[PDB]
């Protein structure tokens, strides 16, 4: 499901992230060496975590946000979220004529988009496979008239089968809430809830 | 259509349901408010630049009176009700303070045309006159919590001040012994009460008004303000050093403030003629602080 | 909130003139304010333009009421390029101080009715203020 | 037994909740797995926690409220607690006249209004069944006609016997005092007493 | 040798490569300062008075500018500067801020013989002016972040203001409805940018001078002075309660600020006559705040 | 009209002159830049410009109006050098100390008009305002 | 910005022959920002001139001698030689700039663009304005 | 790959070192007879250890910085810092034709400089070996005619082969991010992010 913001519902304004911290999280099997050589082994699957803070609420937005909350808690499925910062529209085009060549594995990654595309994805925008729901980041890009190189920091979780499209925009972060045991929030006598935060995760 | 003129004002003080029309008034300040929450929303989506102001409370007022003194002694119920116990004509002021909350009363602002302005659970907080070589006048100091415009009101007809009381020159005695070469005698007494805010989440999008409150403290004070005068080399009465309990009086042929034990601190200053300034309180075990309205022949 | 009845039209000299009222009924009991729009049975606008609020003073003109759209509360009042013809004539000859193009026209006021809707005539009046005549080029 | 609130008792203003706090308590038990997948197993019930601060308080206005509580604590009772942010009338009518089909256990209730029920509720709302003392949010709801369908945040604390009735407005928490084993307030020289908390716990 | 006289100045802003000769100025006023870090390194070996200074950073300017209407409307070009949106001749307070860094520009003071301070990486925080019954002029205030010394500088000989619009009495209206008893309306509008000190390792032993900022908001405001005036006993349209939406605008025959729907608070002053004084801002939801700049005949 | 929108043109003398409109509604409520471009069929815009406001003023020239983009919303107003020469030739000489390339030439107004056969008059003003003239020398 | 935008001021330097380097450019802001390409100057003619005053009756002291210097790129350049430069200084007003004595005032100057071509668009524009000032010089 | 520092780019500069922190890191196992003399032993190797303070980053700095880092993460390379305070250049020529004396495994470098070098290191700069990665601060320099007597903090980390060439400018450290684990950076409404620490650590 979708996580409510001022995109979705424009009547909310309150809604909309006052501050969001987008943490890397890639567990480690660091060893310091007693030669001042440091040996880091990577096993544990890497996961963005999103810390959303949330300014003052007004009863209403609040009744729209808990609700949604609480629909989520419900029905058990995940909890997709659209980071505005990454929200530039730097790449037009459809991409569904955009072919990924089968059999790729790694960082790097090979797309042919036959001349559809019109702008260039700069390095530190997001990335996203259609099928599966990680969300990458890009640390380099080179292209060579049609076909572009693209870099990304985690590798690709699933390797390409040749029918996963690019995803430029719009790209949701399939999270799980982690606040969710113990999730209180406080009425003030000027009639707003304050302090209203979130501690999401991406979950696979 | 109608201006408001202060000049053309009447001020009637409600109290206990008769209207104490203030009159010999010199002059009057006041003033209305109210308080807002404005808090500006602006998001990593959205970064606004409107903010979101409710108006949800009444900003208590401060008014304050100067008021002459006057041959009926009306202006006496301002000691009254700031918390002195009465005996007469003369004024105590208690060992402890005898209630939680002050005496709470309400104003009204009359002026011409049928309008006014309501000032409700008011209590007198600061009350100070100077006996100096002008005619003495008292400034009055209320707090009000709510504040409102209404067509009618209460009109003191008959409770009102009289003529105002000639002027005297003011000293102050040691038991009988006059102190010499006065300047300026200032005498100041307060009931420091404090509002008890209870806005609470029952009052949301609605305007809250103070309306309970609790005295922290009351006092009598004065400082008095002298030339340095010596008569003897080394003299023992006139002098710098601290007097930790000696009966005072600041006396006038109208009114008489009696401290049975008082604590003096000195202070000298090397002006164009040197003066010594006291700081005049009552003692720990000092019997109450009295306060004498004589309208006239005593 | 309080009133605002008192608006000003400012109707343009050559052109014909159509003003589009959409009714509603807000109420702030809610914090968002309700949107529901009043509902348009029963009721008919009323509105001359009189130069003056002397009794006897002339009548400049008279508003043509249109009622469209009754569901969701919408209402037009308009007046044809005659009449909008017959206004410019005798408007005055001094022209407002903000914009030099306007000169005062008249007075105008529309009233609303409700003609026996629960046997009452509950017929009140909307809005009011002057008319200005916008002194034109084209013609 | 009710609280004391400016609602019925609007002479000791100080009563007043100054700021309230609706803790949402659902213990889980969640594991995250090093393939990135967060795992969650609920087995205990979810209770409505409220946090209530008080101002300053004058003699009478803690005699009342202190003899309230001696006397929940006396019988042994259950303390009712009214939130204002959730009396907004929406629904209106006979709550007899409707019928809830037998059961329903899941999160989710299905009734047939029978065209006695003005107004529709709203998601974020506050709803409670007549037989059972547990507290639910309407998380979504969808007309189709008369028949209603109210999703709930809490699973069903009871399966419906056909005989229950809805209840939308005039909703109270059957709360236990929590805290109580140390209860106390300091009284100060100005005769005002501070440091009055109620930390209540919804005991269905 | 060559004195400096404030007389006989110009100041030239530079902006796109073009010069806005800002003639038609009352007055301005300007500071540079350099920023010092003193410490005294006072030991238990040495207890030193000598302290180590080292000058490593420029203390930011505050020039302040006074500058009269204008027919040709050059000064309309501050709204622009600091952010507002242009359509015709009116400037639209944008819903969100545009950009996060602010509209940056060059200015120059430009004097005698050659002689010039040149301000960098200016923008524009401040424009109020107040319409009262005096010529209205709009105080601008502008933070420079390095200020220099040149020879040669950008002298605007075509683009300058021309002659000074003739007063005209201010009307402030909700909607076409006339506010009685106007005194001095003052408007406010503010673009209260941040410095970002980036004095990193790298620049010790050299002179820092700020060079970027962010916008942290955007306002526009209005404080109204009125006569406390009622036409009826019990009156609803002149009162002292708040309006949390009303639509208002202080209209000039030369300026015309509106705001779509305003929060009003009103405060009561009980002087010689009595006078309310409001406080409007745009509602949460109001539309874009408008600046009409009519030169001749609207 | 559009009294708080009047906006003075600016021609450029020895220049041909040529401003153009874009006619796009919007509606914003739903998302923010929801904007669609107005059809402009069979619209016809007319202009004029008269050295006076007032009646029995000269008129100075008549704006060649055209619809440059059906459906598409682009209309232009504009006018040959010819009428441009016209205009510097009947401007006034009052030039200012500080603005010494601008006169005033009249004032201006052009209207919309709608001709659909299944229609009435539609006529509106859109625009409203003076016409200034600037100098020039390179002819 | 009526007419704010499309003026500056040149300063012809004293027995230099002064050139001035244009480069046309077509600027998208407001689709989004930082979006630029040249404007394809093919068939953009340039011609300008200067005048002492701007009454009906002026002296055409000089004439820019444009140039294309590039036809795509939109690169163009407006000249004068060394000539045109002396009539102009000689031709200058003697009252000197206080805040720069070097500079006198010459005169007023505007330059058009007429894109003549098959097609009918044979438009003219305004793209500059301003005042013409000489600085003195002694190098000669 | 070199961290984006104010030499690099000055285009970006808020990538500046607001603090730094040399950290001498020499773990030692340290005790303290009962007879007041207190002995050490050491075992393990030395490590500099380097931390980075920034300032509030615009989205133009953050984004190179983070794309630098994210490149960093993917290839697994070396982040080389620069300390300008440690950039004197005293010792200018050529470091080829020096002449190091193989078998050297002390905390002492004896180098026979030709006549090659001129000038003369100082104490407390830094000094490296071309062939060895690991830093080293001059503590002692005593020059008799061409042949230097470099005296260093850390034992030398490798014995010298005779083709080592002494580097005294241009010194960089090989360090590791470390708290790589858990990183992240809030951004606040008003555009800038915040709170972006680099404690990094000499991974040779």
């Amino acid at each position: 499901m979708r996580l409510p913001d001022p995109y979705t519902n424009p009547e909310y304004p309150g809604l909309g992230f006052e501050s969001v911290n987008l943490v890397d999280n890639d567990p480690m099997i660091r060893d310091e060496l007693p030669n001042g050589k440091v040996k880091e082994v990577k096993i544990s699957a890497q996961y963005w975590g999103i810390n959303i803070s949330y300014p003052e609420l007004f009863p209403d937005e609040y009744a729209f946000l808990d609700s949604r909350l609480l629909e989520y808690k419900r029905t058990g499925d995940y909890l997709d979220v659209l980071l505005p910062q990454y929200e530039a529209f730097r790449v037009r085009g459809d991409t569904k004529s955009v072919t990924i060549p089968a059999g790729q594995k790694g960082s790097q990654i090979i797309l042919n988009t036959n001349g559809t595309l019109t702008g260039q994805p700069k390095a530190g925008d997001l990335f996203k496979l259609s099928t599966h729901p990680k969300v990458y980041k890009i640390t380099n890009f080179s292209s060579s008239g049609n076909v572009w190189n693209i870099s990304l920091y985690p590798d690709l979780f699933i390797t390409t089968t040749g029918s996963e499209k690019p995803v430029f925009n719009g790209i949701l972060f399939r999270t799980k809430l982690m606040n969710g045991d113990s999730f209180g929030s406080t009425l003030n006598n000027n009639g707003t809830y304050s302090g209203i935060s979130l501690s999401l995760r991406e979950s696979l | 259509m109608f201006y408001s003129l202060m000049r053309e004002s009447k001020i009637v003080i409600e109290y206990d349901g008769r209207g104490y029309h203030f009159d010999a008034l010199s002059n009057y300040d006041a003033s209305t408010s109210f308080q807002e929450f404005k808090t500006l929303r602006r998001t990593i989506h959205n970064r606004t630049n409107y903010a979101d102001s409710i108006i949800n409370a009444q900003d208590p007022s401060s008014i304050s009176l100067a008021i002459n003194f006057s041959t009926t002694l009306i202006e006496s119920n301002f000691f009254d009700w700031m918390g002195f116990t009465r005996e007469g004509n003369s004024l105590f002021l208690p060992r402890n303070t005898p209630n939680i909350e002050p005496i709470m009363f309400n104003m009204y602002i009359i002026n011409h045309n049928n309008s006014c302005i309501y000032f409700e659970n008011c209590y007198v907080s600061t009350v100070d006159f100077s006996l100096d070589k002008s005619i003495p006048i008292l400034n009055v100091g209320i707090e009000s919590g709510k504040f409102s415009e209404v067509s009618t009101f209460r009109d003191g007809y008959t409770i009102t001040q009289g003529e105002v009381l000639p002027y005297s020159a003011p000293a102050v005695y040691t038991n009988s012994s006059p102190l010499p070469a006065l300047i300026s005698a200032s005498m100041s007494f307060q009931q420091q009460c404090s509002w008890r805010e209870d806005r609470n989440i029952f009052d949301i999008n609605k305007i809250y008004t103070n309306k309970r409150a609790y005295v922290n403290e009351m006092n009598a004070s004065a400082t008095l303000a002298f030339y340095y005068v010596k008569r003897l080399v080394g003299d023992k009465f006139l002098n710098l050093d601290p007097e930790t309990r000696t009966p005072l009086i600041i006396k006038n042929k109208y009114v008489s403030i009696t401290f049975p034990l008082a604590r003096i601190s000195k202070r000298l200053n090397f002006s164009d003629l040197y003066q010594v300034e006291y700081d005049v309180i009552p003692t720990a075990d000092s019997d109450p602080v009295e306060i004498n309205f004589f309208g006239e022949r005593k | 909130s309080t009133e605002n009845r008192v608006i000003d039209l400012v109707v343009d000299e050559n052109v014909p003139y159509g003003l589009l009222m959409q009714f509603m009924d807000v109420d702030d009991s809610v914090y968002p304010s309700t949107s529901k729009p009043v509902d348009l049975t029963d009721f008919s606008l009323r509105g001359s333009i009189k130069s003056s609020l002397e009794d006897g003073a002339e009548t400049v003109a008279s508003f043509t009421t249109a009622i469209v759209d009754a569901a969701q509360g919408v209402a037009s009042i308009s007046l044809p390029v005659s009449a909008v013809t017959t206004i410019a004539s005798k408007a005055s000859k001094e022209r407002d101080r903000y914009n030099p193009r306007q000169r005062l026209a008249g007075y105008y006021d529309v009233i609303i009715t409700r003609t026996a809707v629960g046997s009452a005539a509950s017929s009140f009046r909307i809005m009011e203020g002057k008319v200005y005549i916008s002194d034109g080029v084209t013609q």
